[PDB]
């Protein structure tokens, strides 16, 4: 499944870029390895954006 | 904290966990013994090489408390030995089996409250501070420690008392189940060190099932199922086909002896007797628990026995770490560690106005 | 540098990696021509040019020491670069070792698998031996050319892929095979197969 | 939504002060 | 637009193609200007090939 | 006022031909981020000058406020002035300059001032060494062409291929100096023999002061390069059935 | 409302299926409506007029060709349609009877002799 | 590990400042903030509601690009929902935009210029951004031949 | 208010006006329908768009019918 | 200054002649959309022409931002007007144009710029043969 995974991570890159997603490639990375196990993305749209904010304020 | 600084103790049924909040790992665990002259209530080193003029008991044996001097002797050791502070600047997070009584919750927190003297304290359900670790809210948490066990509904911050199930199986239930197959098969048990190793063995080298009837199959036409332990005390032993079969009594209950429920028609009868509303909104995220994944691979039974009790119109959305084990005392140390959750802490105020009994009430 | 990058540009004998490095360094000097659109409409001030005056050193040491090197002896000579522990040197390395790498992987993807590179300078390590109708052909019609081996290739990298290079080639022209470490090692085990 | 609202009641009574579709 | 000379590139070729085709035609009636404008068909650019391919679907109706 | 404000121009001048003179291979590739990391105070140094241009440019400069914005950075840039001209005295090389970097961060613990500023230049200086380190601990290699490393490679095997050069080690790491050697030569043994060279930690290695993530890792790849080792002889190619077959 | 959703509400409204039965139509018509949005030919009412006025000449209704002059009346005295060209002219293309050339009737100019 | 997935993605969005204490914080903020929502084909579709925004302001193909895509990953649908979140992260040339000069078939089409006061938009975004490069390389400069010392310094606290 | 009823008031007669003009040109279109349409056209919007999707939808509904 | 800048203007003079006249019937079939594929460069080079006198028309442009601008078109340019002398300086018609041009689709494979110029003119060249 690694290999189509890869592959399906790849062509997920672009729709965001031209869509201009806030979401870096490395996040990318990290969220459809966390999808694929089976998580809820409508709570994932929560945490990002108030870790973010978070992350920020030690700045 | 940020005003009054929070500590965190999990006293578990095989070892003592105790650190301060805000702590990823807990600062000291030591195994959970209690003295007793047959040198004087210790815990650690000393009490388990002292076994022939000490008494082994243990404080916490199902998720009841079978003698509350023994619990006041290691709540007392572990705060005074393996922490070492001050309580007047500390309040702790004590620890609780889920469905327990309220006449044994007032006497703990009257007891701690009293006899040791805190500022403020809480009194909490583990599976619940389990479930707070894996980020959701709500969730059925199926939880198998060394000795306590109970699959727990939870709901938005509530639990439904009805359907909160206690279960019979744990890892005593384990260790005797060891011995027992053992002697079946035949093998000598004459002291303690006999069950510890034992125990080590189930925990280290023994395959954790998924069907009877699939791996005894495969095992049946050729074993190669087998794996090879050479010891240095003097033994050969080395048996692939009861070391499948002996995680294998949680599948069917008659493999042990035991009348009591298997594990999926225990988180049926739990999932059936809880809201039918919050079924779905349960299932949108199941939760694995227990320290029984000392070998992993209970992991795939949690998730496969998940998909099959709740109706799929979705992908199952399980989440399955490897913090298991320890998830009731990280949920604790992040909990306790916030300053919101000082709202949720009940104080000395409280206790002198309204009695101790709102333990019962304020928490669940 | 601008005497060193336009002279270089005509050179049909600085092969295509100086054609390379060559474009590198054009595109870095139109970056210091940026500087003279902004300071001239502004128009001792010390301070403003003492930090070109440290990326202009660097840019002097990697053209005047590379000077008389082509191929994977200019490969390996702005790869003399990296093997440093200046941290804003190694930097401004690598936006000319990637430039004039890729004609030399290019070459290693004609002599890893099918093709052949042919020209008057070899900018690669194959020296291929002109009309040879005869079998000695085994290492007697690609010679190691030991000089424009890069930096990035050991004794053992350069010299095992010559015998992944040559093999293939062989089989296609003599065998009627004929068509129309990352990577070394599956190749090395595909052409041994193949042979 | 001006649809949604559109669909308001209004008296059976016009007026003789006013004109300009009284409602 | 520098005297809108870039915007005067795209015909002048049009114009020219349409300047040629109505210099050669003379006195050409019936299929002697059938095989007088198919000998620009045969021309190798494909921006002009197209156009006048097009004016002879119109002329040989 | 005029001599007050000059010891300043003073020890700048002694702080640019460290620069112009540790960019130098020859001179060393440790002693590169040293000089790369001298480079970031002189930028400080350049906006200081360069602020007082605009008050100048209006008159609102003179000697006695140019005096009082200068005393900060008068105490700071000597000490600059300090370490340079005693590193260019004598060819200091890999871990020696590291130690003489490790001896400015405990000759002053009064202010503090100044040691901050030396613990910066060492843990930046720690940058280019600290990936040599990062290849003989985890592997049985070393590559580093300038060789100014604490453990030189030799072309000649058990004790002759690496040897500890006693005149390249850093004071912070002569307690843990043998280990280095220790567990670098396990995997590189067993690397002789086909097998494994990887040691599964192999992350980037940190300097700190009184705390700890060097004394660590070493350990961290000691209790795997001397395991796998005797697993390796244990059971393959037997130790075992040597033993008792002499 | 924003337009996108307002087109699935109209592709809910000709088809009785909902935007869970299909998805194809409705990213038809996010084909063809968008990069072709807001009007960029003639949009003066009059022009629409002089066009349902020839349609019920042809149906030879003269009573209803002066009922809708009393229409397009009352829609000048309150003027609240924002735009009246285009219902208008979508309502003339969908019409159809309720029982040779024909491009030297009116047109909307097209305005690509204009740079707009 | 999804218990350590989530300690991977706060070391992403964690930068150069410590590092290993804010990593311990960060790993709560992210459970902490995961149960706050919950106490207080349509997937495809919600795409074409993006679709619609591109088509808009011009860049049709790109659209029609961004659709065949989505037909191939639906030919997964848990990505799309943190894809659409956002669709701006940005500040706080072609032959074949138009084909009038070359081509092969070409009607002709007369002017409008229409399409070429697009195309010297085209051109004046280049101008405005290689000017804004060279307003952020004069910022630079100005911020240090003029300011106090202490603004930004770390020298002068010694 | 009052004001933006007296609003509500000439946007519920333009309706109906516009509702007689539909009936005698016999679009397809009921009230429902056309109340989509309204919206579209004060957003701005190509009826020669517009006009093709309606002859496109209901060429899909009567080979689905 | 002016001197520097003169070359990209050579490079310019020598390739519109060669687009009018071998787009003749006279050369080629090759020759006619190799010159009509040299019209699509030549759209750069009079845009570029157009922005920076409109900008100078405002006071908004002076000839150091020129020079600081066209150094990309000083190399692709160059090329350009290599390949139209090369293709003006033998006889060559058809497939001997279209060797001259695989020798050139070599010259640069490297440079990745200089390459690209030939990779798209070579196709587009070659429609009718």
């Amino acid at each position: 499944n690694l290999n189509a995974v890869r592959e399906t991570m790849d062509v997920l890159l672009e729709i965001s870029r031209i869509l201009n997603t806030g979401l870096d490639m490395e996040t990318l990375s990290i969220c459809v390895r966390l999808c694929e196990q089976g998580i809820n993305p409508e709570a994932l749209s929560s945490v990002i954006k108030e870790l973010r904010k978070a992350t920020e304020a030690l700045k | 904290d940020d005003d009054i600084a929070a500590l965190v103790v999990d006293n578990g049924s095989g070892m003592c966990k105790a650190g301060f909040a805000g702590d990823d790992a807990p600062r000291a665990v030591f195994p959970s013994i209690v003295g007793r002259p047959r040198k004087d209530s210790y815990v650690g080193d000393e009490a388990q090489s002292k076994r022939g003029i000490l008494t082994l008991k243990y404080p916490i044996e199902h998720g009841i408390v079978t003698n509350w001097d023994d619990m006041e002797k290691i709540w007392h050791h572990t705060f005074y030995n393996e922490l070492r502070v001050a309580p007047e600047e500390h309040p702790v997070l004590l620890t609780e089996a889920p469905l327990n009584p309220k006449a044994n919750r007032e006497k703990m927190t009257q007891i701690m409250f009293e006899t040791f003297n805190t500022p403020a304290m809480y009194v909490a359900i583990q599976a619940v501070l389990s479930l707070y670790a894996s980020g959701r809210t709500t969730g059925i948490v199926m939880d198998s420690g060394d000795g306590v066990t109970h699959t727990v509904p939870i709901y938005e911050g509530y639990a439904l008392p009805h359907a909160i199930l206690r279960l019979d199986l744990a890892g005593r239930d384990l260790t005797d189940y060891l011995m027992k197959i053992l002697t079946e098969r035949g093998y000598s048990f004459t002291t303690t060190a006999e069950r510890e190793i034992v125990r080590d063995i189930k925990e280290k080298l023994c395959y954790v099932a998924l069907d009877f009837e699939q791996e005894m199959a495969t095992a049946a036409s050729s074993s190669s199922l087998e794996k090879s332990y050479e010891l240095p005390d003097g033994q050969v032993i080395t048996i692939g086909n009861e070391r499948f079969r002996c995680p294998e009594a949680l599948f069917q209950p008659s493999f042990l002896g035991m009348e009591s429920c298997g594990i999926h028609e225990t988180t049926f009868n739990s999932i059936m007797k809880c809201d039918v509303d919050i079924r779905k909104d349960l299932y949108a995220n199941t939760v694995l628990s227990g320290g029984t994944t000392m070998y992993p691979g209970i992991a795939d039974r949690m998730q496969k026995e998940i998909t099959a009790l709740a109706p799929s119109t979705m992908k199952i959305k399980i989440i399955a770490p490897p913090e298991r084990k320890y998830s009731v005392w990280i949920g604790g140390s992040i909990l306790a560690s916030l300053s919101t959750f000082q709202q949720m802490w009940i104080s000395k105020q409280e206790y002198d106005e309204s009695g101790p009994s709102i333990v019962h009430r304020k928490c669940f | 540098i601008r005497r060193y990058t336009d002279q270089r540009s005509l050179d049909r004998s600085f092969g295509l990696v100086g054609q390379s490095f060559c474009a590198a360094l054009h595109q870095e000097l139109r970056e210091y021509y940026r500087l003279l659109s902004v300071l001239h409409s502004q128009l001792r001030l010390l301070v403003w040019t003492y930090d070109p005056k440290i990326r202009l050193k660097t840019l002097a040491a990697l053209v005047d020491h590379c000077q008389g090197r082509k191929g994977g002896e200019l490969a390996s000579a702005v790869h003399a670069y990296t093997k440093t522990g200046d941290p804003y040197m190694r930097s401004l390395v690598q936006h000319i070792l990637s430039l004039v790498s890729h004609p030399v992987l290019s070459f290693l993807y004609r002599w890893i698998y099918d093709g052949e590179l042919e020209d008057t300078y070899h900018e690669f390590f194959v020296a291929s031996d002109p009309t040879v109708k005869t079998d000695r052909l085994w290492h007697d019609k690609y010679t190691l050319r030991k000089s424009m081996i890069p930096s990035f290739m050991t004794m053992d990298q350069s010299r095992k892929v010559l015998l992944i290079g040559k093999s293939i080639n062989f089989l296609h022209q003599v065998c009627h095979d004929q068509t129309p470490q990352g990577k070394i090692d599956a190749a090395y085990f595909e052409t041994s197969k193949y042979l | 939504l001006w649809e949604a609202a559109l669909t308001y009641e209004a008296s059976k009574r016009r007026c003789w002060e006013r004109v300009g579709c009284p409602p | 637009l520098r005297r809108l000379l870039v915007w005067t590139y795209d015909p002048k070729i049009r114009l020219k193609t349409l300047a040629a085709l109505v210099d050669h035609c003379q006195g050409r009636k019936g299929g002697e200007l059938a095989s007088a404008v198919h000998a620009y068909t045969k021309t190798g650019d494909p921006y002009m090939r197209s156009l006048v391919q097009h004016i002879l679907s119109l002329v040989s109706h | 006022l005029v001599h007050r404000i000059l010891p300043v121009a003073a020890s700048y001048s002694a702080v640019t031909r460290f620069i112009e003179e540790k960019s130098s291979f020859e001179y060393g590739q440790v002693n590169h981020a040293l000089a790369a990391a001298m480079r970031t105070l002189v930028k400080e140094h350049l906006i200081l000058v360069s602020q007082l241009e605009q008050l100048h440019r209006q008159g609102l400069l003179s000697l006695q406020k140019l005096w009082f914005y200068i005393q900060p950075a008068m105490r700071t840039m000597d000490i600059l002035a300090s370490l340079a001209t005693s590193v260019d005295k004598g060819e200091c090389l890999g871990g020696s300059t590291l130690s003489l970097l490790h001896d400015r961060s405990f000759s002053y613990t009064g202010d503090s001032q100044a040691q901050e500023l030396c613990l910066y230049l060492t843990k930046a200086a720690s940058a280019p060494y600290f990936e040599v380190l990062e290849k003989w601990i985890y592997r049985g290699i070393i590559h580093d062409p300038y060789s100014e490393f604490m453990v030189e490679e030799h072309e000649l095997y058990w004790d002759q291929r690496y040897t500890i050069v006693q005149q390249q080690i850093p004071s912070f790491l002569q307690k843990m100096a043998d280990k280095i050697l220790s567990t670098g030569k396990y995997l590189n043994v067993v690397r002789e023999c086909g097998h494994d060279v990887t040691c599964p930690v192999a992350k980037e290695i940190i300097y700190t002061l009184k705390e700890r993530a060097y004394v660590e890792q070493i350990e961290k790849a000691f209790n795997y390069a001397s395991k796998v080792l005797l697993d390796f002889l244990m059971e393959e190619k037997e130790l075992v059935a040597h033993l008792r077959s002499i | 409302k924003s337009p996108n959703v307002l087109l699935q509400n109209l592709c809910c409204r000709i088809l009785g299926r909902s935007e869970a039965d299909v998805a194809q139509q409705f990213q038809y018509a996010v084909r063809v409506i968008g990069s072709n949005f807001a009007p960029t030919v003639e949009r003066d009412e009059f022009l629409v007029a002089e066009k349902i006025k020839k349609e019920l000449i042809r149906q030879r209704r003269e009573a209803d060709a002066a009922l809708f002059s009393e229409l397009h009346r009352k829609l000048h005295s309150q003027g609240v349609l924002k735009n009246k060209w285009s219902i208008l002219y979508l309502l003339l293309s969908l019409s159809e009877d309720p029982r040779s050339y024909a491009t030297l009737f009116a047109q909307a100019l097209p305005r690509d002799a204009h740079s707009t | 590990s999804i218990t350590q997935l989530f300690d991977d993605l706060c070391e992403a969005l964690l930068p150069a400042a410590n590092r290993k204490r804010a990593k311990r914080s960060l790993k709560k903020v992210a459970y902490n903030a995961l149960f706050t929502n919950l106490f207080q084909l349509p997937a495809r579709n919600k795409i074409l509601m993006l679709s619609f925004d591109l088509r808009v302001g011009g860049l049709g193909p790109k659209a029609d690009r961004l659709e065949e895509l989505v037909e191939e990953l639906e030919a997964v649908g848990s990505v799309l929902d943190l894809l659409v979140q956002l669709a701006g992260s940005g500040p706080p040339r072609d032959y074949f935009l138009n084909n009038k000069h070359v081509g092969r078939n070409v009607p002709y089409s007369g002017y409008d210029c229409d399409d070429l006061s697009v195309f010297e938009m085209d051109v004046q975004s280049l101008i405005s951004r290689e000017e804004c490069l060279c307003h952020s390389m004069i910022q630079e400069t100005l911020q240090v031949m003029e300011a106090a010392p202490g603004t930004g310094l770390p020298t002068v606290g010694l």
